[PDB]
């Protein structure tokens, strides 16, 4: 009994005492100390605490550390059960190995079989060099159930440390990547690889790290100061995401009211059409005590996604930036909106999307960069979802850009207007351009008919004379319309045509 | 000129009106749905710990009918009364005696109070978080390189700013007008302005010198 | 009776003798020819020949074009009944309308309840501007059911002409892109708003021509000559693919034999480990007679994927190309072949996989634009797979190379190796040097490790010893295992957990 | 927002204040009254209130009438959701076309796809005649709706007023 | 130097076996599985048109039982005969009276015949497809610039031309090295090496000039 305690403390150990003080010393946590931040107190319950490795090559059996580099297990977050591992950097330096990957294997075989979210936190160097291909096996274990479990739980990777070579493929298949500032990093390939072949100079932190991946690369849906704020930041995440594609989203008790009227969004639409405003104070409004978790914040900044509550339910929120790049669309914001709906829908969380886009980006930078596939990722997604569609149009809607943002026509169950929005082909000149190209030299006739077209057609009401916006609303009444549709809507039942899957373009 | 950290009873008042509104959170959040087991056979730590902008109380939070008590280590205890909910910028009540009115700003995993004068940033955990937490190091910003960059091709609309004038913090700088929308440009340092490189109505590129702190 | 046939006739001159004089001018078909021209002699059954527009805006109504400047209906393509529409350049520029998007709306649900390909054929000029947003909405109608009609029934884009604006979309979401070179063109903006907002002066060939698409944006899955060509091709690529996700893959006579022997195969791989070798000609070696349909052939030239038959039955294949850049995986390669994996699992298409990989593209370019998500939806597509999978690994596998390109740890479920196969986690060169750091002074102590670590484990039998290689087999018989395990393999039934969808990334 | 609310009560006048009166004299309620009636107190939501036809025949074009002569929407019946639609004898006689199927196609698909009653109230005078055959267009598919819905939803019909051809 | 086009008989042997692999070609495709309905109840066209390289025949195939009778306008009949299958890269057979060997090469919609010291581009059409094919315009190659450039980045190790040597397509000019595999060069166009921009040895970027034509 004593020795069972004295194993286990041994065990607890990791590393090592100066590998731990090293750890701390970097200003990291270490993989226990993570996991026990994230769960509730006492309700950690470990798995394979004392596997070792089995590796005989390279003298590798002269040194046999109990847990093989992870801690795995199951705990409650609030109460609601989840799964989760976390590789400890103190034990061969986080690498995998086999029986590293056959612990992640277990817990992500039991987090799959009882439908419970799972949460991976990555401090790591890559796989094993001494295992051989063994390590490179049990890698492509994790991957296929990574793959197996995606649209059926939740899968929140926390990269907390370095991220190298074949490890960065498992987050990538995640839900969500969070990376915590100026301690982790993530890339394929490593800065002495790049130096020898591309024969480039760069450091870990500029080839891969925070920064880069939550702004430029799209692989990171946020960063965190540290490793204190960014497990809380988790453990605030998973109070909005259901535990899996059944059970629907979470609900608490809500503190704000859903008749409440909001005067100030009657003046939020700025008299000049050239007068940016911010979108973001339009969706705190929206939700409930303004409380908003934005996803991807950082990245293609003209578009805005995140989670809020109406009513106490997890909504989710997407919603063009007029104050980036004029609210376009662009390759970027497309991708980070499709994902965001994709997941929204696998989930069955509902969506309301605000709605002021004046077109696509022009150049020939976003045509070879593939505009068009990246634009359809986000038309598909939005006509794929079977959840409740509310989309409300602030300012403008022009063209393919108002089709793809969850238009009636793209499947949105209710859409509604403000009394400033625009819904056309285009503008009402290059609209009178196009049409009166005969009369192209003059100049009254010309501003006569551009004043004609745009007091006919630049208005809300073509579109709703044609069945196409539900009904045009007051901007104060924008949460309560919003709540009503929403309750109404969580009856909804729709389905796809029967498929394997389908070939929505990558 | 630079916000005085809360001192004394003032500081206490904040503390005691942090761990109410964790309090109230944390009531809250356990009634989720969905729980593995029914949350009332789960017990709340008392022993709380609140962070004042580098400033610690142990504090220890106790139901009473519909308000809170909260005892601090020296015997102290200060009752804290409020009909403030979340979303509130204020929160007015009464903390012991003394009715009070404090604003309330949403911040990552706490909130920031202003009150009597005094701004702090307020953080509440339980004695283990404490501990984690009083091992994050603390990081420094670095700044700017003294120049505006302009992130975006456009044409330079106004600029309201000229050489050798003192600008604070997040002051308007200049707009740029691309796409038919405007930018608004801020500055993210304080001095003096040294010369101007852009005019207004120049067709400036992307990453285009503009002015030079 | 007589006053039918007169109708009849003056339907089909579409916009009149001038206009189709010009079409044919520019060296292009017109559409009721390319209908033609793609179906059977006399199978053609045309759908709303006589449906007229009702717009009454800016003297629409003086100009009533029979058709509506789009000609649809179904016929059968090598006996087996397909849909398709064929836009006419002809009447109002080809221009989508309400009615034009009615028509291809009836087409396509048509095409979607009986379970037959649907073909589409783009010479037109965007949406029609005086028709106003109900345009957009015929657009956004026709957009839903391309998206529902995803993964069930084959949807291939002919691209002949102009397509503009909101066109591109439609085709953006369908299986397959193919452009005729010098006459067709897409991208969502045009360019004199290109010169507006950019002030870049670009020409329509160089915006979005059919040599951009095809090389470098990943639009277009091929390009050819001319429109006969082109409808050629499409013929045989129909020849090709299944008619629905339910039939399987057609069926013909096959005049190769699947007992032959190749013993060129046994020298294909050359001594130097440094020389390239052209990975087409294996797959053109082992494919029925030597008749392979490539897809994507001028784009990321480093993977290859393409349509063969094996013992008469069509099988997909994947290959790595070691004489582009030494045949490793990049962000193009790794989306190219995911489509083509995804689109071959969805439609009940056997793939073989021929791996010869070092690893992934390093620098800073790749880590910048994402290669972490790029890469990983090939690993995602394949461990997704249901369909038979056999992979032969011909030269090399390293690293998480080797387990993203069909590996046996993400379901592959035969993998064959020639004897030069070298399956590794790295080059014995880097392995020698990250497991001997210590003495790394000492030159023949490091070379003498070098040997000992090449011969040891840069070879298939490492991983043939773990079970990893069902069998090492000799290359004079790859096209006699692979038809074998094919035929075994048609009974294979596996099925992913339930959801809605995956979560890939985007 | 002050011509949002001008715009509203006019829609809402529908045919004319002479013809409600008229209404109000053979002892009838108006469309609007009905779903007034019929709903909880503010529970009432419309759709297509602006809705105007696209005919052109025979001078139809000189008299566009928001809402088409029927009134879509949804409320809550002692608390339960309920999807309906009131056809408003006032505007061209309650008569069907192709925009007034349209709106009633719009609500019995929102009914069908959320699961909840949808009731009819009838007061009208049979398909526009100058709606050609576009209104008999609107009719069948307003009858496949009816259906496909059966036996799925309840449907209820109130026939408040004349009913007559399809 | 350059391929003769063909002419006479041997143009009308090289149609008659254009026509007989067509016919081979199209009857295996007729058995496609999958059919609306039964494939016997379909007629094939016996009017073909046969445009070998530029020069077009009007001919009429109909099977001999086990052999094909390709009979063309001036009324000539011509047999054909052989063991051939798709992918054999020789056809043998007899046509006619003669017995010949013909190198088949496939293409798109057609193969490349090559017969008694001739070679043509065979394409084998309907009256309408031949009618709809004539419409197509004839494209031009447009050529290459005098400069090779580089590709890809790496480092050259070995260049085979020299200063003023005459070379032809299809030759190697010079191997770059990249990720440790070779890259062989080769030429687009014709002509005398003028000036050469990089020797052995020698590291380059992208889109380096290595030789000047
Ligand atoms: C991930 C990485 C950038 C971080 O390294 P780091 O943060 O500087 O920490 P270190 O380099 O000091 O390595 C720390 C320890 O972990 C061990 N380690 C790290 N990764 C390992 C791996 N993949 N296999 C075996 N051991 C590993 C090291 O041996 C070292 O042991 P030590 O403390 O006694 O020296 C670097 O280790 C790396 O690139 N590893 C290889 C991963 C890879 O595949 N990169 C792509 C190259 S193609
Ligand atoms: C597609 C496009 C590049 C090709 O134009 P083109 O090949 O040079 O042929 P044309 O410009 O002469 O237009 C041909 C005819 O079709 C008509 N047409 C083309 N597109 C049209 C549209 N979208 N709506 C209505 N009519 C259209 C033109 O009026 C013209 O009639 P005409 O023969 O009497 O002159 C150009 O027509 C275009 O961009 N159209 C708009 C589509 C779009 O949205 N582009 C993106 C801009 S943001
Ligand atoms: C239903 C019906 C018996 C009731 O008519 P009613 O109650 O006496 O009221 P009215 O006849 O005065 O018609 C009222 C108004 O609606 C209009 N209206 C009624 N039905 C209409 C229709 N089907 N199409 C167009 N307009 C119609 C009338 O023009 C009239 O306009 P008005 O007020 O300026 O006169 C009668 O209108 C009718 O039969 N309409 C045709 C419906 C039908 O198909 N009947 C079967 C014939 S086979
Ligand atoms: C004035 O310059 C009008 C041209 C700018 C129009 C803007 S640019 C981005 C949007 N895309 C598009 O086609 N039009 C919008
Ligand atoms: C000699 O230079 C060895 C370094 C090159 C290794 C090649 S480059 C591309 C492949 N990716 C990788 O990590 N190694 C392979």
């Amino acid at each position: 009994l004593e020795k069972l305690e004295e194993r286990r403390a041994q065990a607890r150990l990791g590393g090592g005492e100066k590998r731990l003080e090293a750890q701390h010393k970097r200003g990291k946590l270490t993989a226990r100390e993570r996991i026990e931040l994230l769960l509730d107190h006492g309700s950690f319950e470990e798995f394979d605490m004392f596997v070792q490795h089995r590796s005989t090559d390279f003298g590798m059996e002269k040194q046999k550390i109990p847990g093989d580099g992870v801690v795995t297990g199951w705990g409650t977050v609030n109460g609601r059960t989840v799964f989760l591992f976390s590789k400890d950097f103190t034990v061969f330096g986080g690498s995998n190995s086999e029986a590293h990957a056959a612990k992640i294997v277990k817990v992500q075989d039991m987090a799959l079989k009882m439908r419970a979210p799972i949460i991976g936190i990555f401090d790591a160097g890559g796989a094993r060099i001494q295992e051989g291909v063994a390590a490179l096996g049990g890698h492509g274990e994790v991957f296929r159930r990574n793959v197996a479990a995606s649209g059926v739980i939740p899968q929140i990777s926390v990269i907390m440390g370095p991220c190298a070579g074949g490890d960065v493929y498992s987050p990538a298949m995640t839900d969500f990547i969070f990376m915590v500032r100026d301690t982790s990093y993530m890339f394929v390939t490593g800065p002495d690889v790049v130096k020898t072949v591309t024969n480039e100079v760069v450091t870990a932190e500029e080839l891969g790290g925070a920064k880069v991946h939550t702004s430029k690369s799209s692989i990171a849906d946020g960063s965190f100061e540290n490793d204190v704020e960014a497990i809380l930041q988790i453990r605030r995440l998973l109070d909005f995401l259901p535990a899996n594609n059944i059970e629907g989203v979470p609900e608490i008790e809500s503190f704000d009211d859903v008749n409440r009227l909001d005067k100030s969004l009657d003046t939020l639409i700025p008299d000049n059409p050239n007068k940016p405003y911010d979108m973001g104070e339009l969706i705190r409004r929206v939700v409930d005590e303004g409380d908003f978790f934005e996803i991807q914040a950082a990245y293609a900044r003209n578009i805005i996604t995140g989670f809020g509550r109406v009513e106490g339910r997890t909504v989710g929120f997407v919603a063009n930036q007029p104050l980036v790049l004029a609210g376009v669309l662009d390759s970027d914001a497309s991708r980070k909106a499709a994902r965001f709906v994709r997941f929204c829908n696998a989930f069955s969380i509902p969506i309301v999307t605000f709605v002021d886009v004046p077109g696509f980006l022009p150049g020939t930078a976003q045509e070879y960069g593939g505009l068009i596939k990246h634009g359809a990722k986000l038309l598909f997604a939005y006509s794929q979802a079977t959840v409740p569609l509310v989309t409300i149009i602030t300012r403008k809607a022009f063209g393919g850009a108002y089709i793809v943002m969850a238009s009636k026509h793209v499947g949105a169950d209710l859409n509604y207007a403000w009394p400033t929005a625009q819904i056309a082909v285009m503008g009402a000149k290059g609209a009178v351009e196009i049409i009166f190209r005969a009369e192209i030299g003059d100049a009254d006739k010309v501003a006569e008919r551009t004043k004609e077209y745009e007091d006919r057609f630049l208005s809300p009401f073509v579109a709703a004379e044609r069945g196409y916006i539900d009904e045009v609303i007051m901007p104060h009444s924008t949460r309560k319309r919003i709540a009503r549709a929403l309750g109404m809507l969580r009856t909804k039942e729709m389905e796809q045509p029967r498929k394997k899957h389908d070939n929505i373009p990558l | 000129f630079i916000a005085p950290e809360p001192e004394g009873p003032v500081a206490h008042r904040l503390a005691a009106v942090a761990a109410a509104i964790d309090h109230k959170l944390n009531i809250r959040k356990r009634g989720i749905s969905g729980q593995m087991r029914d949350p009332s056979l789960l017990t709340f730590q008392r022993e709380r710990v609140v962070v004042l902008s580098g400033q610690r109380f142990n504090v220890t939070v106790d139901p009473d009918g519909d308000d809170l008590l909260v005892t601090f280590d020296d015997g102290t205890t200060a009752p804290v009364r409020s009909a403030w909910r979340p979303g509130a910028p204020v929160w007015s009540g009464t903390v012991g005696d003394q009715s009070v009115a404090i604003q309330v700003r949403p911040l990552l995993n706490g909130v920031f109070l202003q009150h009597a004068g005094a701004a702090a940033e307020a953080r509440v955990f339980t004695r283990r978080e404490a501990e984690l937490a009083d091992l994050m190091p603390v990081k420094e910003n670095a700044g700017s390189g003294k120049q505006l960059l302009c992130p975006m091709p456009g044409l330079v609309k106004q600029i309201m700013v000229s050489e050798g004038q003192e600008v604070k913090n997040g002051e308007p700088l200049a707009i740029v007008e691309a796409m038919k929308m405007e930018n608004v440009l801020r500055a993210e340092r304080d001095g003096t302005i040294s010369k101007i490189a852009a005019k207004e109505g120049d067709s400036l590129a992307v990453d285009a010198v503009i002015l030079e702190f």
